C-alpha cells in the first residue's frame, strides 16, 4: 500500500545520500597510502569523487578537489617496527622539526584576507577604533611559563577585524624579540598571563613571523603547533 | 591504511595506562588500553545478549529483549534468565561506554588537542546512567530501568510515561524539549550558512564570514559569529541532555502523581486562587 | 586549569561593522544598535543592523496580527480580568472550527473563524519570511541553502494544519493555538492513530532529531578542540586546509574509523537535521489517509 511504497522508496534514498555524503569528504586525504607513501591497495567500496573548483576571492586563484596531495615538506620520522599500525619515533626535535602533537600545514605562505582584501588579523596598535571592552586588558603583564618562570611580558593584543575579537597575545622576550601566543593557550589571570603548553625557556623556540604588522596562514600553524606540542613534548619541565 | 596527510601524527605516547604496550593502531582504529578494554567489555556483553536469546527461544532481532529483575527482587541480584542477565549486560555496557570515552581521551592527548568531545560523551553517558542506574536505585528495584529490546525499550516508554498521565506536562521533559528542538534548527542553519558561502551561486567567488555574519545581520538583526555558533550548538545540545536526565530523576521519586496536576500550584496560588471566570 | 574556550577571556570592540553591499539595497539596512557585552562573553557583541525591507514588513505586521488575533482570544476567555489571564494563560486557547463546518469559512467567529483568521496571518508570515530568506541570500551572491533547508521545516507546518486538514475534509483536524492545549492535542493523534511507536516514519524522525543533537556535539566540541589552531575559521580551512581540520579527521578516524572534511561535515549536518522534519512531515500525512492505525499496519504492512 501507499505506505509500504513510501518507506522503501525512502531507504532507499537514504542509501543514496549515505552514497553522496561519504565520497564529498574523500576530497581530501584521498587516495589513503600505505606508511611508505605509495598508494594503497585496498580503497574502500567507496571511489574519489569528481573534481570541483573554488574560485577564492581578491584573485587568490583556484582551489581543486580532490587533487595532487603532497606534505610539501620533510617528515623527520623513523619506522618502530617492522610491520604497520606502529608509532613512528622523531629523529630530531619532535619541537623544531614540526612533528606529532606539534605538526603544522604548509598552507599558503599569505594572510587571510576580510570581505574588502584587508589583512584578517591586524596587532590592535595598528587597528583604528579597536580597543579592550570587556574583561582585564593582558597588555602590560608579565607571561609565565609552565614552569613558573617569566619569560616575557604582552605588548599588545592581535586582533579579528571582521569578528571583533582576540585572537593572539604579542609578546616581547628576554631580548628584546617578539612572538606570537596563540589566545586560546593562555589564561589572563589579574597580575599575570599563564601559558601551560610551554616552559620559559621554550618561548625562544616559538616560529616568528617575517612582517611585524600580519601573519600569514602558514606562519599562524606554525606558531599554533609549536605551542600546542609543548604541552606532551614542555612536560619533562611543566 | 594512511590518509595523505596522517604519517607526521603517528607519534608515540599520550597514554594514559600501560605505556607504550598497547600504543599501535589496527587500520585506522587507534587502540590503547582502553581500546582492548572496550573490545573485552563489549564482546562479553554480546555474548551475554546472545545467551539470553537462546532462554528466550528466539534469534529475530525484533524480538530478542533483556528484561531486568522483576521489582520484587529489589536491589539485589537475581537469576540469569530473571533479571540476572540484563544486570551483568548493564555492568558490560557502562565498561564500554566509559572504556571508550577514556579511549577518545588518550586520542587527544596524542594530536595534542583539546578534551572537549570525550566531555561531551559523558554527557549521553549520565543520560543512559541516569535510566538504569541512579533512577532505579532511588526508586528501590532495578525494574524501574528499561528492557533492552529494539521495541520492548519503545514500550517502556510509553508505559512508564502514561504511567504519570500525559508526560508532556512534566516541566524539565519540557525544557529538554525545547533544547532539542532548538538544537535541531541551530544545525540546520550553521550547515546551510557555511555552505551557501562555499557555495555560491554558480560562477560567482567563494564568499567570506563576512558575508556570512552579513547575512543573518539582514535577516535576524544578529549573527553569534562562527565561534559562538560552534560554542552554542555544542551548548543547546549538551543542555538537552542534562535536562532530559533532569527530568527522569525526579520523576518517581519526589514526585509520583500525574504531572499534570502539579501545575495546580500555579492555578492555586492565593491572588488569583478565587477570582472567578477564564478556565480555571 | 587549561582555558577551554567557551567564555571570551578579554572582549575587543571597534568600529560598528556596516556589512558587505553587494547588491544590497542599503537604503532599507538600519542603523547598528547597542552593543551588548552580555552576549560578546558568548558570540558578536554588536546587536543590528537588520534589513526591513517590503518583505520583511508584511511578515512582520502579519505576524503581530496572528500573535494579537490569539491574545485577543485569550482576553475574551479570562473575562477580561489581568489576574485571571495571567493565572490560566497556558490552559486557554483558540481551537479550529467544529467538524460540520467542514473546509468552509463560513463558521462564526467564536467557533473558529476567529481560528481561520489568526491561521491566515500566519500562513502569511511564514512563507513571506521564507521569500525573505531567499532573497537576502541572493543579494549576497550566497547558495539557497538556508531557504531549501527552512521549507523542510515548513513542510511539517505546513502538514499539520493546512495538507492534512484538507485531506481529511475538515479543519477540525488542524492543531489549536495555545500552550497546554496543543500538547493536548499531540497526545491525541497518537491513540487516535494507534500509538504513532508504530509509524516508521515517527520512528526515523526520532533518528535524525536525536543525530542531529548527537552531531553538533560532536562538531562543536570538535572546531572547539582545534581552535586553538583556528579550526572556527571553517571557510579558510576549506580552501587551505591546516593542521586544524587535519587533526579534526585524524581524531574521528582513529576513533571510529572514518571521518569527514571541513567542507563535507556541513553536508552532513545540513541533511542529519533537515531530515527530522523530512520524514516527520511524512508521517503525519499518511496518518489517517491512508493509515487509520499504525499498530494495525505494523501487523501486515
Ligand atoms: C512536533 C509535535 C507538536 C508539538 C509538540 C510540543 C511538545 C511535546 C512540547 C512543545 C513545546 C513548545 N512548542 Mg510545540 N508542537 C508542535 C507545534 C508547534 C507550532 C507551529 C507548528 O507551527 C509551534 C510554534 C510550537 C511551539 C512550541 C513552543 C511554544 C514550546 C517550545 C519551546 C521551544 O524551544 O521552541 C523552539 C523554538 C525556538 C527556540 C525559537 C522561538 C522561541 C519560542 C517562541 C519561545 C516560547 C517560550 C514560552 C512561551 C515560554 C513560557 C514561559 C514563561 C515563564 C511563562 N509548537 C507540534 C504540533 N511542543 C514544549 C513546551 O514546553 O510546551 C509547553 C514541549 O514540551
Ligand atoms: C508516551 C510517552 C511520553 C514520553 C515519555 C518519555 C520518557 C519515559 C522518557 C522520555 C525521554 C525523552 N523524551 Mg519523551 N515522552 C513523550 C513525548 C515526547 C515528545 C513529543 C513531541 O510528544 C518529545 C520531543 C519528547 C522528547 C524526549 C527527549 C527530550 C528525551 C529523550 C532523549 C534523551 O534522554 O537522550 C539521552 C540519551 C541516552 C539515554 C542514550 C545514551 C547513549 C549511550 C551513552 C551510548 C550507546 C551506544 C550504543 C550502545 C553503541 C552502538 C555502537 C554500534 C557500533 C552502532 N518526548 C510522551 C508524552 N520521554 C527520556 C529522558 O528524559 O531520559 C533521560 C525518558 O526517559
Ligand atoms: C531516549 C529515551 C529512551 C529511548 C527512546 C527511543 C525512542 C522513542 C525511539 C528510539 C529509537 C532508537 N533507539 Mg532508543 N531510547 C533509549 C535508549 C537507548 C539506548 C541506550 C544504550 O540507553 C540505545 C542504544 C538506543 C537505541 C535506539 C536506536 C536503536 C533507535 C534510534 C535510531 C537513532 O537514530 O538513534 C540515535 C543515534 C544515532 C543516529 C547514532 C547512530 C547509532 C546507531 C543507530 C545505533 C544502533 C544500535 C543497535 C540497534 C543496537 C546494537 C547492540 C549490539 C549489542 C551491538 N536507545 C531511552 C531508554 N529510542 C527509535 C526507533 O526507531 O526505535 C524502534 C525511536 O523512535
Ligand atoms: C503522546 C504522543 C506521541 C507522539 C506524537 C507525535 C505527534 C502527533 C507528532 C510527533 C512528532 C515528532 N515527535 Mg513524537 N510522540 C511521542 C513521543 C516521542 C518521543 C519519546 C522519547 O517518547 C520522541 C523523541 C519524539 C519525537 C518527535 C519528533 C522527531 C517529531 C517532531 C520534530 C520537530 O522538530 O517538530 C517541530 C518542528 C515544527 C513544528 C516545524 C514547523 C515550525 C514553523 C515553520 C515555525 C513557526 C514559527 C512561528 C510563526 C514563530 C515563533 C517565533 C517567534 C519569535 C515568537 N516523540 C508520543 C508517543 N510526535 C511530529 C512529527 O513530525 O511526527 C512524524 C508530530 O506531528
Ligand atoms: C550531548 C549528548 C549527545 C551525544 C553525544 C555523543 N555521543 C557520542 C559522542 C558524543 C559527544 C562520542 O564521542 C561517541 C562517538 O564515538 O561518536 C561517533 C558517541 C556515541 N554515541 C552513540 C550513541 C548514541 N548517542 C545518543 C545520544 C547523544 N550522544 C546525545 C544527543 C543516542 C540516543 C539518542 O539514544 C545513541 C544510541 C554511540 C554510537 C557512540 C559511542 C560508541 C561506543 O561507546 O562504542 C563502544 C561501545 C560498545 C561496543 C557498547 C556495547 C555494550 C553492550 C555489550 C551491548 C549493548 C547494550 C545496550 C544496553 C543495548 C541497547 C539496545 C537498544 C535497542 C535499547
Ligand atoms: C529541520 C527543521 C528545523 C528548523 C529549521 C529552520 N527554522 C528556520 C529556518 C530553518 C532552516 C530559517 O531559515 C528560519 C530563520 O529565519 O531562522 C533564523 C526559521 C525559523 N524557525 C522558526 C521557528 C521554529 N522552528 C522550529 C523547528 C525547526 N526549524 C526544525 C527543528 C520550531 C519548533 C521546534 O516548533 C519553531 C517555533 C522561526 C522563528 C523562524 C522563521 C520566522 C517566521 O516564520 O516568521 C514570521 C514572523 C512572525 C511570526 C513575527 C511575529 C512573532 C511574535 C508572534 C511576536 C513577538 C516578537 C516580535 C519580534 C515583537 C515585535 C515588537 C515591536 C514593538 C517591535
Ligand atoms: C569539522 O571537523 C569534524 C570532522 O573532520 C574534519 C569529522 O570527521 C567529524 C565526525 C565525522 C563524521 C564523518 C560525521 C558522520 C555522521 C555521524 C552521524 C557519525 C555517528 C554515527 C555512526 C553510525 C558512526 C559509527 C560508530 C562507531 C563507534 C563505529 C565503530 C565500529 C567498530 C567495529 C568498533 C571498533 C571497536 C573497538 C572495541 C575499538 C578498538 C578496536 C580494536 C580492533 C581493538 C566531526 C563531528 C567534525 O566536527
Ligand atoms: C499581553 O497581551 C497582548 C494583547 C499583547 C497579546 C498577547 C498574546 C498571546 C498571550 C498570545 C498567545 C499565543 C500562543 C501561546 C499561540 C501558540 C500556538 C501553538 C503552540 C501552536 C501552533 C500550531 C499551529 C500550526 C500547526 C498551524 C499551521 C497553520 C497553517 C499551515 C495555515 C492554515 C491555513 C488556513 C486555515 C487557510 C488560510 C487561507 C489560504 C488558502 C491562503
Ligand atoms: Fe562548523
Amino acid at each position: 500500500d501507499l505506505a509500504s511504497l513510501a518507506i522503501y522508496s525512502f531507504w532507499i534514498f537514504l542509501a543514496g545520500l549515505i552514497y553522496y555524503l561519504q565520497t564529498e569528504n574523500m576530497r581530501e586525504g584521498y587516495p589513503l597510502e600505505n606508511e611508505d607513501g605509495t598508494p594503497a591497495a585496498n580503497q574502500g567500496p567507496f571511489p574519489l569523487p569528481k573534481p570541483k573548483t573554488f574560485i577564492l576571492p581578491h584573485g587568490r586563484g583556484t582551489l581543486t578537489v580532490p587533487g595532487p596531495e603532497s606534505e610539501d615538506r620533510p617528515i623527520a620520522l623513523a619506522r618502530t617496527a617492522v610491520s604497520e599500525g606502529f608509532p613512528h619515533a622523531p629523529t630530531g626535535d619532535p619541537m623544531k622539526d614540526g612533528v606529532g602533537p606539534a605538526s603544522w600545514v604548509a598552507r599558503r605562505d599569505l594572510p587571510e584576507l576580510d570581505g574588502h582584501g584587508h589583512n584578517k588579523i591586524k596587532p590592535m596598535k595598528a587597528a583604528a577604533g579597536f580597543h579592550v571592552s570587556a574583561g582585564k586588558n593582558p597588555i602590560g603583564l608579565p607571561v609565565r611559563g609552565c614552569d613558573l618562570e617569566i619569560a616575557g611580558k604582552v605588548v599588545d593584543i592581535w586582533v579579528d577585524i571582521p569578528e571583533q575579537m582576540a585572537r593572539f597575545l604579542e609578546v616581547e622576550l628576554k631580548d628584546g624579540s617578539t612572538r606570537l601566543l596563540p589566545m586560546q593557550m593562555v589564561k589572563v589571570q589579574s597580575n599575570r598571563v599563564h601559558v601551560n603548553a610551554l616552559s620559559s625557556d621554550l618561548f625562544a623556540g616559538i616560529p616568528t613571523i617575517k612582517s611585524p604588522t600580519e601573519v600569514t596562514l602558514l606562519e599562524e600553524d606554525k606558531i599554533c603547533g609549536y605551542v600546542a606540542g609543548g604541552l606532551m613534548y614542555a612536560a619533562p619541565k611543566r | 591504511a594512511l590518509l595523505s596527510f596522517e604519517r607526521k601524527y603517528r607519534v608515540p605516547g599520550g597514554t594514559l595506562v600501560g605505556g607504550n604496550l598497547f600504543d599501535f593502531w589496527v587500520g585506522p582504529f587507534y587502540v590503547g588500553f582502553f581500546g582492548v578494554a572496550t573490545f573485552f567489555f563489549a564482546a562479553l556483553g554480546i555474548i551475554l545478549i546472545a545467551w539470553s536469546a537462546v532462554l528466550q527461544g528466539t534469534w529475530n532481532p525484533q524480538l530478542i529483549s533483556v528484561y531486568p529483575p522483576a521489582l520484587e527482587y529489589g536491589l539485589g541480584g537475581a537469576p540469569l534468565a530473571k533479571g540476572g542477565l540484563w544486570q551483568i549486560i548493564t555492568i558490560c555496557a557502562t565498561g564500554a561506554f566509559v572504556s571508550w570515552a577514556l579511549r577518545e581521551v588518550e586520542i587527544c592527548r596524542k594530536l595534542g588537542i583539546g578534551y572537549h568531545i570525550p566531555f561531551a560523551f559523558a554527557f549521553a553517558i549520565l543520560a543512559y546512567l541516569t535510566l538504569v542506574l541512579f533512577r532505579p536505585v532511588m526508586m528501590g528495584a532495578w525494574g524501574y530501568a528499561f528492557p533492552y529490546g529494539i521495541w520492548t525499550h519503545l514500550d517502556w516508554v510509553s508505559n512508564t510515561g502514561y504511567t504519570y498521565g500525559n508526560f508532556h506536562y512534566n516541566p524539565a521533559h519540557m525544557i529538554a524539549i525545547s533544547f532539542f528542538f532548538t538544537n535541531a534548527l541551530a544545525l540546520a542553519l550553521h550547515g546551510a550558512l557555511v555552505l551557501s558561502a562555499a557555495n555560491p551561486e554558480k560562477g560567482k567567488l567563494m564568499r567570506t564570514p563576512d558575508h556570512e555574519d552579513t547575512f543573518f545581520r539582514d535577516l535576524v538583526g544578529y549573527s553569534i559569529g562562527t565561534l559562538g555558533i560552534h560554542r552554542l550548538g555544542l551548548l543547546l545540545s549538551l543542555s538537552a541532555v542534562f535536562f532530559s536526565a533532569l527530568c527522569m530523576i525526579i520523576t518517581g521519586t519526589i514526585w509520583f502523581d500525574q504531572w499534570v496536576d502539579w501545575w495546580q500550584w500555579w492555578v492555586k496560588l492565593p491572588w488569583w486562587a478565587n477570582i472567578p471566570g477564564g478556565i480555571n | 586549569a587549561e582555558y577551554q574556550n567557551i567564555f571570551s577571556q578579554v572582549q575587543v570592540r571597534g568600529p560598528a561593522d556596516l556589512g558587505m553591499t553587494e547588491d544590497v539595497n542599503l537604503a532599507n539596512r538600519s542603523g547598528v544598535g547597542p552593543f551588548s557585552t552580555l552576549l560578546g562573553w558568548f558570540g558578536n557583541a554588536q546587536l543590528g543592523p537588520i534589513y526591513l525591507g517590503s518583505l520583511g514588513v508584511l511578515s512582520l505586521f502579519s505576524g503581530l496580527m496572528w500573535f494579537f488575533t490569539i491574545g485577543i482570544w485569550f482576553w475574551y476567555q479570562a473575562g477580561w480580568n489581568p489576574a485571571v489571564f495571567l493565572r490560566d494563560l497556558f490552559f486557554f486557547s483558540l481551537e479550529p472550527p467544529a467538524p460540520e463546518y467542514g473546509l468552509s469559512f463560513a463558521a462564526p467567529l467564536k467557533e473558529g473563524g476567529l481560528w481561520l483568521i489568526a491561521s491566515f496571518f500566519m500562513f502569511v508570515a511564514v512563507w513571506s519570511w521564507w521569500g525573505r530568506t531567499y532573497l537576502r541570500a541572493q543579494a549576497l551572491g550566497m547558495g539557497k541553502h538556508t531557504a531549501w533547508a527552512f521549507l523542510s521545516a515548513i513542510w511539517l507546518w505546513m502538514v499539520l494544519g493546512f495538507i492534512r486538514p484538507i485531506l481529511m475534509g475538515s479543519w477540525s483536524e488542524a492543531v489549536p493555538y495555545g500552550i497546554f492545549s496543543h500538547l493536548d492535542w499531540t497526545n491525541n493523534f497518537s491513540l487516535v492513530h494507534g500509538n504513532l511507536f508504530y509509524n516508521p516514519f515517527h520512528g526515523l524522525s526520532i533518528a535524525f532529531l536525536y543525530g542531529s543533537a548527537l552531531l553538533f556535539a560532536m562538531h562543536g566540541a570538535t572546531i572547539l578542540a582545534v581552535s586553538r589552531f583556528g579550526g572556527e575559521r571553517e571557510l579558510e580551512q576549506i580552501a587551505d586546509r591546516g593542521t586544524a581540520a587535519e587533526r579534526a579527521a585524524l581524531f574521528w578516524r582513529w576513533t571510529m574509523g572514518f571521518n569527514a572534511t571541513m567542507e563535507g561535515i556541513h553536508r552532513w549536518a545540513i541533511w542529519m537535521a533537515v531530515l527530522v522534519t523530512l520524514t516527520g512531515g511524512i508521517g503525519i500525512l499518511l496518518s489517517g489517509t491512508v493509515v487509520d492505525n499504525w499498530y494495525v499496519w505494523g501487523q501486515n504492512h
